[PDB]
């Protein structure tokens, strides 16, 4: 019951995982979606690296901080290392 | 560009939209980018500033449809003997074309037509097929159809796909009617068919009775009924299965009970097991078949 | 099974296909001569929806899929004051 | 000193000669016997340190124990697993089974029982050739081993060796005058076992030993056993034995040719036609002694063709794969009488392949014949019913009209199978009670899937009447799941298992139509399981109300209108309102709770323990028991 | 599937 928004430069992937899951599952998922093998992509969290070993339960993706109505963003970088260059969303208009 | 109401020129957006709806009703190829761009054009017309052009979009689409199905009607009527295969070729192109155009016109359907006597484009396109292509061709269609069914009874093998699609068109063309969706199909086809199959099987019952005894008439009748459960399964609507079988029963085995009840005596009192089984299956479906045979067996 | 909803800024919001078909037009945009029955891209190009509000639409898709049959005091959907009146016409276009 | 014995057992199994010597050092004679001779449990096996030393092939441990401690070679313990719970085996039997020649020589020289008998009369020589080591077999026979000693099922040392691919031991045992005419428990000889194993070398030595070919207990020659095994090499060596006459050799050629037409791993059209044509050629060549086959009348399941008597008929249907398979099946059952172990199974494979390419009508009738014969043979068909319901579900998901009389006869077979499982679990003891209950649950679930797919098909009035009659019969039979769930509980549950195949596209639980049909056939609407949950308690707990409110509303109103007491209490005294865990189901039940003075009066009677035995209507004693 | 896995 954790919801994540995996972020490329512009590409965003809306993924759902169990409360007890690790990084390898998300790597397999983004391999199945982006057609990129996991050996050249590493996930992130608020612009700091994450390892393939530890689980998302203690990684900071708690059920009350990654609810489906407001999922937590996750970085994604592909080897062509390249730094995280996530482009933010559009600027909302001011109140009329 | 955003989703706000903007000034739209109808005579240009519609021309940019007609080239897609004309190529989606004929099941031609339109690229995915153009198809996804069109969904904004119906939206832009439907929320155009300062007066929404939903009335103009719907009226022009209806005019284009009545100028397209009528073009198809001339082509189908242009061919003399191939009107069934020209109808079916122009129906499967238009039945799926109407559905795809209804998918395209979803915003018009759910925020202008349904919100406000008007018919949605999915209903309108089909209702304009039964007014400009079926009904003008109604006399020709339900005459060439019954000729094809009669030839199928005669041993010929017509195109099952074409006949089934044409007969299924009469019920699919009124799929959007809430009350009695099969009223047209029973009006245009079943009543002309049940009357037609009634005459044909009355003639066949009189012909079989003139060259066969009761020990052979029943086997031939059960052969016709077993074939009739197939000659109506691959041609007619599933609702017509019970009506055709029941009508061919009460034309061939219930209009000749006098022949069957009288010959039931000799069938039962000689243990003709192969004949007794055939009579029982025949006489069970008839309303008053068994209550005599039962008595005979008891005696 | 992963439809790619492009936005006005190129933000490709890849979302689960069953999640996106909760909206009528995305169901319609993939119906007809836009099916592309090859499970390769299945992309949708919203040339009129900004990325910042398409992201909220995607969060709504996930939220609705999660809390459809629950009705057990569902959490309120966070709509910022400035992004409303953009989300309103976005949900008008993408019905439901 | 129990921990020391476990340490001794651990050391011998691990082969720690240094640790075992240290543990056994400075130990008295009583201590040595206690440490060497005690039965220890580890990993589901109760084995002694000497027994476990032979299985692992620790010759140094075996030599150390036998030479110095002079431990007796008569210890008994449970050895091996996976269908082997053989008890009473000595250390020699373990080494022979493990294929360790050095341990066997050490044990026998120290005084091992060469002719030792276990609980199931198993000789160490029987386990010696089981592994496949010729030296162990040669050593035991030279140490006065009786080859003729067999188990209670009469499987000698040659028969157990012929199971595997050990050519060296079967030939060696034949040199030591192995009896070729011995009969097993089902009248079987060593030729029957070697024929099905596909070992031409073992089979060809038996015919050089004058095997004296004879049918088994069921009445099939070992040549026919290899004929059905699709082993052409094993079959095409008995013609030189000059004892098959002409009828036996030509029925094997047909059976061999028939078997190639229906096999998962031995299917080939060209080889099938070549052997079938050759069988037909030999029948119709001599002329004076022409061989004619007694063809059975055409079964409706077996297509419409009554074999191919004319030579032109067989050549004409060579290009037709369907007729090629059909002709093999007819002669397959004709030889065996259609009441053998492996008659229906090739038909099952034929239908399953026939269903993989959008062909259904002829697939169904093949499985009816397979279902018909296994019922005569007292064979459980839970898997057959499961796959049959799966195929119907696949048809329905493909919006294909499924023929209804097939569903009727399959439902009749289902209720017959459920009754067979009922009296089976009535007679079968605790030995296979778990398997019997598993098959029982599978049969009930398959019957429920069949009822669901019947409700998903638009059938005729008489067909629906027959289906409801059969369901009424099964309901009167009153099945009970191991949880105490009746037929009604499983039709309203959400935990009712559905197989992973296309049944998920059609069959689902709870289902309104299935519950309505069960209540129409007079199901026990107030049935109480072991826990106490009624038919109502199971669906008021349903966790997805809003998504399928139609199929919860329909079942709630159907249960209430069928007389389900809405105030019924389980063993914990929880009304279905209490056991709701949902506002929707609780209120939807409350709208159906017609409050009656009878319920309140019964609750007040049972609340303060008022003796109501035989002082009230008999129809009220159970009513009070509801509360 | 069928004979692929249901055969066994």
């Amino acid at each position: 019951d954790v919801f994540l928004m995996i972020r490329r430069h512009k590409t965003t992937i809306f993924t759902d995982a169990k409360e007890s899951s690790t990084v390898f599952e998300l790597k397999r998922i983004v391999e199945g979606i982006l057609k990129r093998p996991p050996d050249e992509q590493r996930l992130y969290k608020d612009d700091q690296l994450l390892d393939d070993g530890k689980t998302l339960g203690e990684c900071g993706f708690t059920s009350q901080t990654a609810r489906p109505q407001a999922p937590a963003t996750v970085g994604l970088a592909f080897r062509a290392f390249e730094a995280l260059c996530i482009e933010p969303f559009s600027s909302p208009p001011e109140l009329p | 560009t955003s989703l706000k109401p903007r000034v739209v020129d109808f005579d240009e957006t519609w021309n940019k939209l007609l080239t897609t709806i004309k190529a989606v009703v004929m099941l031609e190829y339109v690229e995915r980018a153009t198809w996804n761009d069109r969904f904004s054009d119906i939206y832009a017309l439907c929320v155009a500033y300062p007066e929404p052009l939903g009335e103009r979009l719907y009226t022009e689409t209806k005019i284009f449809l009545e100028n397209h199905v009528r073009h198809l009607h001339k082509r189908v009527l242009e061919s003399e003997e191939q009107v069934l295969v020209m109808y079916h070729r122009y129906w499967e192109e238009y039945s799926k074309g109407a559905d795809y155009m209804d998918c395209l016109y979803r915003y018009l359907n759910t925020q202008f037509i349904k919100k406000n006597p008007l018919m949605e484009i999915g209903e309108l396109a089909l209702d304009m097929w039964r007014k400009l292509m079926v009904e003008p061709l109604q006399a020709i269609l339900i005459r060439m159809l019954l000729r094809e069914i009669k030839n199928d009874r005669g041993g010929e093998d017509p195109n099952q796909k074409v006949i089934h699609g044409v007969i299924n068109s009469f019920v699919h063309v009124e799929q959007y009617k809430k009350k009695f969706p099969l009223k047209f199909y029973q009006e245009i086809f079943e009543s002309p068919f049940l009357t037609e199959t009634g005459e044909y099987y009355k003639q066949e019952a009189s012909n079989l009775l003139q060259e066969s005894n009761c020990s052979q008439y029943m086997e031939k009748v059960l052969g016709r009924l077993k074939d009739e459960e197939i000659r109506c399964r691959k041609y007619l609507h599933p609702s017509s299965y019970t009506k055709v079988i029941h009508e061919c029963q009460q034309r061939m085995v219930a209009d000749h009970l006098q022949f069957l009840h009288a010959e039931c005596h000799n069938i039962i009192r000689q243990e003709k097991k192969n004949d007794m089984a055939n009579m029982y299956v025949l006489l069970r479906a008839v309303s008053t078949g068994l209550p005599h045979m039962i008595q005979e067996l008891q005696n | 099974m992963y439809v790619k909803l492009i936005s006005s800024d190129g933000h490709e919001f890849i979302v689960k296909r069953e999640h996106a078909l909760t909206s009528g037009t995305i169901k319609a945009m993939l119906s007809g001569p836009g099916q592309f029955a090859e499970n390769e891209t299945n992309e949708v190009n919203f040339r009129e929806i900004p990325s910042h509000v398409l992201s909220k639409v995607c969060m709504y898709f996930t939220y609705k899929v999660r809390y459809t049959n629950s009705s057990t005091e569902i959490p309120e959907f966070p709509i910022a004051p400035e992004i409303a009146l953009e989300l309103l016409m976005a949900a008008n276009f993408l019905d439901c | 000193m129990e921990g020391l014995a476990g340490y001794v057992y651990k050391a011998a199994s691990e082969g720690k000669v240094l640790t075992l010597a240290a543990l056994l050092l400075n130990r008295s004679e009583s201590d040595i016997r206690y440490l060497l001779g005690y039965v220890s449990q580890q990993g589901g096996q109760r084995s002694t340190p000497l027994i476990i030393a032979a299985r692992n092939g620790h010759a140094k441990v075996v030599r150390l124990l036998l030479e110095h401690y002079r431990v007796q070679t008569q210890q008994t313990g449970t050895v091996r697993f996976d269908g082997y719970v053989i008890d009473g085996a000595t250390a020699l039997w373990c080494a022979a089974g493990a294929g360790h020649f050095e341990v066997v020589k050490l044990l026998v020289s120290h005084g091992a029982n060469v002719n030792h008998t276990t609980v199931t009369n198993s000789t160490p020589l029987r386990a010696a050739c089981f592994d496949g080591r010729l030296d162990i077999v040669k050593y035991l026979v030279e140490n006065n081993a009786n080859i003729s000693i067999a188990n209670k099922y009469d499987n000698t040392c040659l028969m157990i060796a012929a199971y595997k691919g050990h050519t060296d031991v079967v030939r060696y045992l034949l040199e030591q005058r192995a009896d070729p005419n011995a009969k097993a428990h089902c009248g079987a000889t060593a030729l029957h076992f070697a024929a099905e194993a596909g070992h031409i070398d073992i089979v060809k030595e038996l015919i050089k030993w004058r095997a004296a070919i004879v049918v088994n207990g069921h009445g099939m020659t070992p040549l026919k056993v290899a004929a059905e095994s699709c082993k052409a090499d094993v079959v095409e060596l008995l013609l030189s034995h000059a004892d098959c006459d002409r009828r036996s050799r030509i029925e094997a050629l047909e059976l061999l040719g028939a078997s190639f037409a229906n096999d998962r791993e031995n299917y080939d059209i060209i080889k099938t036609y070549h052997y079938l044509y050759l069988a037909m050629l030999e029948r119709f060549q001599d002329g004076d002694n022409i061989l004619e086959k007694e063809v059975l009348p055409p079964i409706h399941a077996y297509g419409n063709r009554t074999e191919c008597r004319n030579p032109q008929e067989l050549e004409s249907i060579r290009q037709d794969r369907d007729a090629l398979h059909m002709e093999g099946l007819i002669v397959r059952e004709r030889i065996l009488g259609a009441d053998n172990i492996d008659v229906s199974h090739p038909i099952i494979y034929r239908g399953a392949v026939y269903a993989d390419n959008m062909e259904f009508e002829q697939c169904i009738k093949l499985w009816l014949h397979a279902l018909h014969l296994r019922q005569k043979g007292n064979r459980n068909t839970h898997k057959d019913l499961l796959r049959f319901a799966q195929v119907f579900s696949q048809m329905i998901h493909l919006n294909e009209t499924v023929k209804a009389p097939d569903i009727e006869c399959v439902l009749r077979c289902s209720v017959l199978e459920i009754e067979q499982s009922m009296n089976r679990v009535k007679n079968i003891s605790d030995a296979d009670v778990h398997n019997a209950m598993d098959n029982y649950e599978c049969n009930l679930y398959t019957f429920l899937y069949l009822v669901c797919i019947s409700t998903k098909t638009q059938c005729s009035e008489e067909d629906q009447c027959k289906i409801n009659k059969q369901i009424y019969n099964l309901i009167h039979l009153d099945p009970r799941t191991r949880e105490g769930f009746t037929l009604l509980h499983l039709a309203v549950n959400s935990n009712t298992p559905v197989d992973d195949f296309h049944t998920n596209d059609v069959c689902s639980f709870p289902n309104a139509l299935v519950t309505k049909l069960l209540l129409d056939c007079g199901a026990e609407v107030n049935a109480v399981d072991n826990e106490g949950n009624s038919a109502l308690h199971i669906i008021v707990q349903y966790n997805r109300p809003i998504s399928d409110f139609l199929t919860l509303h329909s079942i709630i109103i159907s249960l209430v209108e069928a007389g389900a007491h809405t105030d019924m209490t389980n063993k914990q005294n929880k009304t279905p309102l209490d056991k709701s865990t949902t506002g929707v189901s609780e209120i939807l039940l409350k709208t159906q709770m017609k409050m009656s003075l009878k319920c309140l009066a019964a609750r007040a009677v049972r609340a303060n323990d008022i003796n109501y035995q035989d002082q009230i209507p008999r129809t009220l004693e159970e009513f009070v028991g509801f509360h | 599937k069928h004979s692929l896995d249901l055969l066994s």
